[PDB]
RNA sequence: AAUGGCACAAGGGUGCUUGACUGGGAGACAAACAAGUCGCACAGGUAGGAAACUAGAGCAUAGUGAUCCGGUGGUCCGC
RNA sequence: AUAUCGGUAGGGGAGCAUUCCAGCGACGUAGAAGGGAAAAGGGCGACUUUUUCUGGAGUUUCUGGAAAAGCAAA
RNA sequence: UGACCGAUGGAGUGAGGGCAUGGGUGCUAAGGUCCAUGUCCGAGAGGAGAAGAAUCCGGACCACCGGCUAAGGUCCCGAAA
RNA sequence: AGGGUAGGGGUGAAAGGCUAAUCAACUUGGAGAUAGCUCGUACUCCCCGAAAUGCAUUUAGGUGCAGCCUGUUGGAUGU
RNA sequence: ACUGGAAAGUAUGGCCGAAGAGCAUGAAAGCUGCGUAUCCGACAUAUCCCUGAGUAGCGCGGGACACGAAUCCUGUGUGAAUGGCGGGGCCCAUCCCGUAAGGCUAAAUACUCCCGAGAGACCGAUAGUGAACCAGUACCGUGAGGGAAAGGUGAAAAGAACCUCGAACAGAGGAGUGCAAUAGACCCUGAACCCGUCUGCCUACAAGCGGUAGGAGCGCCAGGUGUGACUGCGUGCCUUUUGCAUAAUGAACCUACGAGUUACUGUUUGUGGCAAGGUUAAUUGUUGACAAGGAGCCGAAGCGAAAGCGAGUCUUAAAAGGGCGCAGUCACGAGCAGUAGACGCGAAACCAAGUGAUCU
RNA sequence: UAAGGGCAGACGGUGGAUGCCUAGGCUCUCGGAGGCGAAGAAGGACGUGAUAAGCUGCGAAAAGCUGCGGGAAUCGGCACAUACGAAUUGAUCCGCAGAUAUCCGAAUGGGGCAACCCGUCAGGCCCCUGACACAUGAAUUUUCAUGAGCGAACGCGGGGAACUGAAACAUCUCAUUACCCGUAGGAGAAGAAAACAAGUGAUUCCCUCAGUAGUGGCGAGCGAACGGGGAU
């Protein structure tokens, strides 16, 4: 192709709804508004959790909880993922091939059964273990 | 101009891992005691929103 | 940028303006009564269009009947008799050969007038 | 509405007149009145990726290639200005019939002076090519070093 | 209150008692939503009884009404 | 192949015209646009072609792009 | 048959009405009013009833100067004894 | 003839009279106030096609959720 | 050379190009004019030991801070210290940070009455500024104030000597100019509503939305066209309604004008690019384009109010007894939503600053 | 018989649609500049031409006067004009610098119904004239500089609504908005820790953090900062 004869994939572009110009396009009159209420007047919007006067949902239900503002969360990290990476080194932690300046945990969901030298800020204990059966080394920093 | 979350909904409603929203519940009556004991149904257990009540409380929350 | 179809507009009007020629009064030129009588006489010519097939069987029905009524038959007499004997010449045909070839209506009497 | 000039005084009493009710002047109704809906001044930039953006490229490279309009020329200079011996490369290269598009590898003031005033060629740097340029012209002439530029510039 | 039930009584007496329990809800009824109704299994330890068994209040259906903010008794987070 | 194809509110699909833009093709004082008359055409339609009179200088096809993108009643 | 059910995008409606049946109310009145079960008008053209929203027959893709029927009809206006 | 009292302010031998043909003032601006109300809403062809019920509501000619329509889908059962 | 009133058009044939931007010229010009690329040019005139007292702090009443009672401010009443004092969200202690009651300070930031150089998938005379022209004019009002309409002969005025009718150019018919005067001053083009004349056919026994389907005769230019005796059927349209010929609403008619738009943020979907990854924002380089910018955002683990544990987790003394869990991302187009006047016109009113006692 | 009427065609009238055209608007980009005025402003009045001036220009020296530089044949402004003159001894025109510049207006000698009336003192003419001076407030020592008024937006400061939203409404919102008033500069304001934080290191602005922490008839709503990346 060129400049001349450009064209989009089959179903890219589509053409918008234009309503209020007439019988023929089936958007006329009334301009799918129905015919009264206040639906039907220029500026009407919904009013949010509104539903009639009817005491709502959002304010019938109870408030619940709290939230921590230091609250330290860490990174999953598996055990097949790290077979993964294993497989094309052994003192692990490279986390530039995956994070960005996180705190990592270590979590059992395959196997290992091969030594490594795991280093990471927290470990489960299924994973000491399954490290210590495979023969490897746990660094907790 | 960004979409603002609702400060009652953000501190009533919360999200859970395949979407759905989980809420407390409220009692029929609140002054316990002239109900029987099984109000552990509405005061141990977390619920969810109903299909039919959904979509509401995710505008509430701007969608999510 | 500014679009105003001029041109198409009017011609859009011209077109209908040439079709209501004829008509009595403001109906013929006068744009919004113009248009008004045109759609009118569409849903007339919807309707006429059915009930010409019912004018015209009527009409041939009566040329039979006063054919036969002069051959000493009845329209429904004949035409019994004519499906009794399973001849398949339909009305208008019938009422033809009746206005115009009195000699060929008789022979069709006379074949099933027995 | 808001920014036509007419006062916002109500022009006729409510009732009891015996005409349509009319508010103040600057009504759409109105001739003279406000332009409902009219343009706003706007920004028409959107964003494409990437790697989109350079598959586009290769692709429209890869039409030309393909579609045999790629003629790869020495590298050239020129003492002076020179629009006649321009022309007469452009002859010589058989491109000056339709459109052609130069990519040059460096400034080349001499040359682009020379090829400003002819009107089927432009001329643009390897290192700036993008699908509308090349696809805007027939003929696409490369130099030596522009192929060099372009394949360690544009790969992959 | 009315309706339905009730003799192996769910009606009336004595004796002993605290199950008017803790942790609970396979499964259903009903229902716009909020709410509502019946009911586990098993474990801990009891009451009655020779045992079997029964007891998570009352023959059943009315006897209240959210959220927010406050009070009281127990038991993780703030600077 | 069979079946189906009345429709208000309303949902869905496919298109015509208008103004400007890019690319490619064209037309015009041997007569452009506009105005009047006539003729033909389209699964169907919005509309499109052709001839002639007036007119006396601009217009248009195809593909894609963008909208001040269509009136009978307020 | 085919559209029943799930999940999702978009709605409109939330003034109904007539007839038949079972009832309440009224006066065993109302083209009254309030419910239930069907149906039609609403949103439905065509035929008969002189002329009638919902009574009887019947659901219109377009064309035809072809044929058969439904309700109801066949002395003339007006098709057919 | 000249002057003074200015907006719910003045003035009123009191009628809520009069205050520039305006009185339970005028001009400009906030301002395109708000109007759950009335009216109006423009090219074409094709396919499908309702509701006027329930619950709640400072609600009753408005609205929320169900019920009934449509598009795309995945299971299959609906009559 | 051709056409033309007139070539810049067409067709040959040449030439310049650091100049093929443009405007004008009797039609559309690289080579006719002014210009353009490029180079050159200014007599002046401008511009470049000491250490902040009615202080810190405090009581009462208030205010600003995102905050509707920690920090900062102060109307009222009080009032120190010289390592001390202040802050880290009520209050105390430890710790950490800083050194009030004195002052000045460029850059990166906001805006356009004005001057200069440019641009537009902006308008083209009911549009675009109210104003292309005599425009804040005419007109209206005591006043503050409100506020229009109105562009186009022709290339060139060559803007019609003279004649005829007529009292007169009032107007016209000629002559003449001109490509054209049916371009003649209101002058390009010259539509509709509305108003006439001529020609053809019909019409004075006939009765309802004015058409529609049949169908003689007459009349024109070879199968088309005008009219139409006579016959059948037919209560306009919009809106609003359970239902409208309705005696419910609405319009004198024509031409022109007139009402779901745009921005941002979500969400769903059609189509695409990458893919266990996806994608840059502000901004920065080289010349709108290429290249750089990884900050950040989503995904990649969940459960629990939380400490926390983790393909588990929560509840429990303990139990599956129960609850929740065991391919994405970035765009382009489209639907919908919210926030902005948000489909258009329409109140009665509320508030602020002014103008009016020339009437009464 | 058509008095009249109906339909069609042709040709006219009226009217000014449409098409084509236009420097008159609209929105911006880049670079400058960001004021004028008591040495009298902005804005006006009255004049000024060979022929009345409606605009334009100018000011009793009045479509204009002088010098220097540029330049070379027409010129004497425009609303469809003739006359009469100027000009190669260099007009007209363009750039820079000068001269003149009536009256009102902050208006400033005193008044006043703006564009007018009435004065005093020093001189000069000659009851009347032309030319001087004669305001007020603040630094200041009566000598001196400065100020007053006007004017686009942007800045800072002093006062400060209501309609509206919350489906009523009073806390809340609209909004420290509209509006009124005062006062700068080319920018203004801010700025060098009695700071944030749980190591950074003065202000300002942009992108994020984030519609998060908070706040709120915990309703409608409002809404940061730390940190990180930049401009400087
Ligand atoms: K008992
Ligand atoms: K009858
Ligand atoms: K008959
Ligand atoms: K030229
Ligand atoms: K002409
Ligand atoms: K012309
Ligand atoms: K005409
Ligand atoms: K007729
Ligand atoms: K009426
Ligand atoms: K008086
Ligand atoms: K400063
Ligand atoms: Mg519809
Ligand atoms: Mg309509
Ligand atoms: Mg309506
Ligand atoms: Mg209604
Ligand atoms: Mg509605
Ligand atoms: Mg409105
Ligand atoms: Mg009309
Ligand atoms: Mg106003
Ligand atoms: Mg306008
Ligand atoms: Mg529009
Ligand atoms: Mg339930
Ligand atoms: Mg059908
Ligand atoms: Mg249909
Ligand atoms: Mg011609
Ligand atoms: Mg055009
Ligand atoms: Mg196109
Ligand atoms: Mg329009
Ligand atoms: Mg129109
Ligand atoms: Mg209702
Ligand atoms: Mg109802
Ligand atoms: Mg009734
Ligand atoms: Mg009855
Ligand atoms: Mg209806
Ligand atoms: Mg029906
Ligand atoms: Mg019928
Ligand atoms: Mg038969
Ligand atoms: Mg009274
Ligand atoms: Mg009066
Ligand atoms: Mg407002
Ligand atoms: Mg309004
Ligand atoms: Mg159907
Ligand atoms: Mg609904
Ligand atoms: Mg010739
Ligand atoms: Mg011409
Ligand atoms: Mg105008
Ligand atoms: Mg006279
Ligand atoms: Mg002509
Ligand atoms: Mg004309
Ligand atoms: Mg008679
Ligand atoms: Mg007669
Ligand atoms: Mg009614
Ligand atoms: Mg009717
Ligand atoms: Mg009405
Ligand atoms: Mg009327
Ligand atoms: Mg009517
Ligand atoms: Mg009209
Ligand atoms: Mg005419
Ligand atoms: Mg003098
Ligand atoms: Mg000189
Ligand atoms: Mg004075
Ligand atoms: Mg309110
Ligand atoms: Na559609
Ligand atoms: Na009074
Ligand atoms: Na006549
Ligand atoms: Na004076």
């Amino acid at each position: 192709m060129n400049l001349s004869s450009l064209k989009p994939a089959e179903g890219a572009v589509k053409s918008r709804k234009r309503i209020g110009r007439g019988p023929g396009s089936g958007l006329g009159g009334t301009s799918t508004r129905g015919h009264k209420g206040a639906k039907s007047r220029s500026g009407y919007s919904k009013k949010i959790g509104f539903e009639g006067g009817q005491m709502p949902i959002q304010r019938r239900l109870p408030k619940f909880g709290f939230k921590n503002i230091n609250r330290v969360e860490y990174k999953p990290i598996n055990l097949s993922v790290l077979q993964t990476l294993s497989e094309a080194s052994v003192e692990d932690l490279i986390a530039a091939g995956v994070s960005r300046n996180s705190l990592v945990k270590i979590l059992a969901n395959g196997t290992v059964t091969t030594a490594l030298t795991v280093e990471a800020h927290a470990f489960s204990k299924t994973a000491e273990e399954a490290i210590v059966r495979a023969g490897g080394s746990v660094v907790k920093l | 101009p960004k979409l603002k979350t609702n400060s009652g909904a953000k501190k009533r409603f919360a999200l859970t891992g395949t979407g759905k929203i989980k809420r407390k519940h409220a009692f029929k009556s609140h002054i316990l005691t002239k109900k029987t004991k099984k109000q552990k149904r509405n005061l141990t257990y977390f619920s969810t929103v109903h299909k039919v009540d959904e979509n509401a409380v995710k505008q509430l929350l701007c969608l999510r | 940028p500014r679009s105003v179809n001029h041109v198409a507009s009017r011609a859009k009007r011209k077109r209908i303006l040439k079709l209501t020629r004829g008509y009595f009064g403001a109906r013929k030129n006068v744009w919004t009564v113009a248009k008004n009588t045109w759609e009118k006489g569409l849903t007339y010519a919807y309707r006429d269009r059915k009930s010409k097939k019912r004018n015209f069987r009527a009409l041939w029905i009566q040329r039979i009947n006063a054919a036969a009524r002069l051959e000493g038959m009845s329209y429904s007499r004949l035409m019994g008799a004519l499906h009794a004997n399973g001849i398949e010449i339909n009305r208008k045909v019938l009422a033809d050969l009746a206005m115009n070839h009195p000699e060929a209506f008789r022979a069709i009497v006379a074949k099933v007038k027995n | 509405r808001s920014e036509l000039s007419g006062s916002t005084r109500k022009l006729i009493r409510q009732k009891g007149s015996g005409g349509a009710r009319r508010g103040d002047i600057n009504s759409p109704l109105l001739s003279g009145g406000a332009r409902v809906f009219g343009p706003r001044p706007r920004n028409y930039s959107f964003k494409l990726n990437k790697k989109l953006k350079a598959l586009a490229r290769r692709s429209a490279l890869s039409y030309k290639a393909k579609n045999n309009e790629i003629i790869v020329v020495e590298d050239f200079n020129f003492d002076a200005p020179k629009t006649k011996a321009f022309k007469a490369i452009s002859a010589a290269l058989k491109v000056g019939e339709k459109k052609v598009l130069y990519v040059l590898p460096e400034v080349n003031k001499n040359v682009y002076l020379s090829a400003r005033n002819l009107p089927n060629t432009n001329l643009i740097l390897a290192n700036l090519i993008n699908t509308y340029t090349v696809l805007a012209s027939k003929n696409l002439v490369l130099t030596e070093r522009s192929v060099a530029v372009v394949n360690e510039l544009f790969k992959a």
